[PDB]
C-alpha cells in the first residue's frame, strides 16, 4: 500500500548472507536468535529488544517461515525464544561476578 | 546442525569485538586466530571476509 521500507544499512542483509543464517538454523525460533546475534550485536554489550528491532527480525524470519506473518505463529514459536534467549544471555553474564 | 546456545552467542560475540579491536592496533596474527574461533562458532560471509590475509613478507 504505502511505501518501500528497506532496514538502514547497518542492518541490511544480502540474500547470500540470509540463506546461510537459515542453512544454518534449527528452526524459526533459532533462526530469529541468530539473526538478533547478526544484527544488533550492541544489544550484548556494555532490555532494548524493542519493536523496530523485533519487527526487523520477524521480517527476515519471514522469507524462509512465511506462517510467521501470522501474529499466533510469531508469539507462539520466535517471540518466546527470542526473549528467553535474550534473558539467559544476560543472567549468564551477570553471573560471572 | 544445531540451536546457538547464548553460551555459543556470548563467545562469538566477545570474538568477534577483540578481533576488531586487534586489527585496529595492527596485530593481525591475533585477529586472524579470533576471527577463525568466532567462524567455528556461527561461520559467515563478514567473518570469513577476513581472509584479508595480506603479507607481501
Amino acid at each position: 500500500m504505502v511505501a518501500k521500507f528497506q532496514p538502514p544499512p547497518e542492518y541490511q542483509l544480502t540474500a547470500a548472507e540470509l540463506k546461510q543464517i537459515v542453512d544454518q538454523s534449527l528452526s524459526g525460533g533459532d533462526l530469529a536468535c541468530r539473526l538478533l546475534v547478526q544484527l544488533f550485536p550492541e544489544l550484548f554489550s556494555d532490555r532494548k529488544l524493542e519493536s523496530l528491532h523485533l519487527q526487523l527480525i520477524r521480517n527476515y524470519v519471514e522469507v524462509y517461515y512465511p506462517s510467521v506473518k501470522d501474529t499466533a505463529v510469531w508469539q507462539a514459536e520466535c517471540l518466546p525464544q527470542l526473549n528467553d534467549f535474550f534473558s539467559r544471555f544476560w543472567a549468564q553474564r551477570e553471573m560471572e561476578d | 546442525a544445531e540451536a546457538l546456545s547464548p553460551e555459543q552467542a556470548a563467545h562469538y560475540l566477545r570474538y568477534v569485538k577483540e578481533a576488531k579491536e586487534a586489527t585496529k592496533n595492527g596485530d593481525l596474527e591475533e585477529a586472524f586466530k579470533l576471527f577463525n574461533l568466532a567462524k567455528d562458532i556461527f561461520p559467515n560471509e563478514k567473518v570469513l571476509s577476513r581472509i584479508q590475509k595480506i603479507q607481501e613478507a
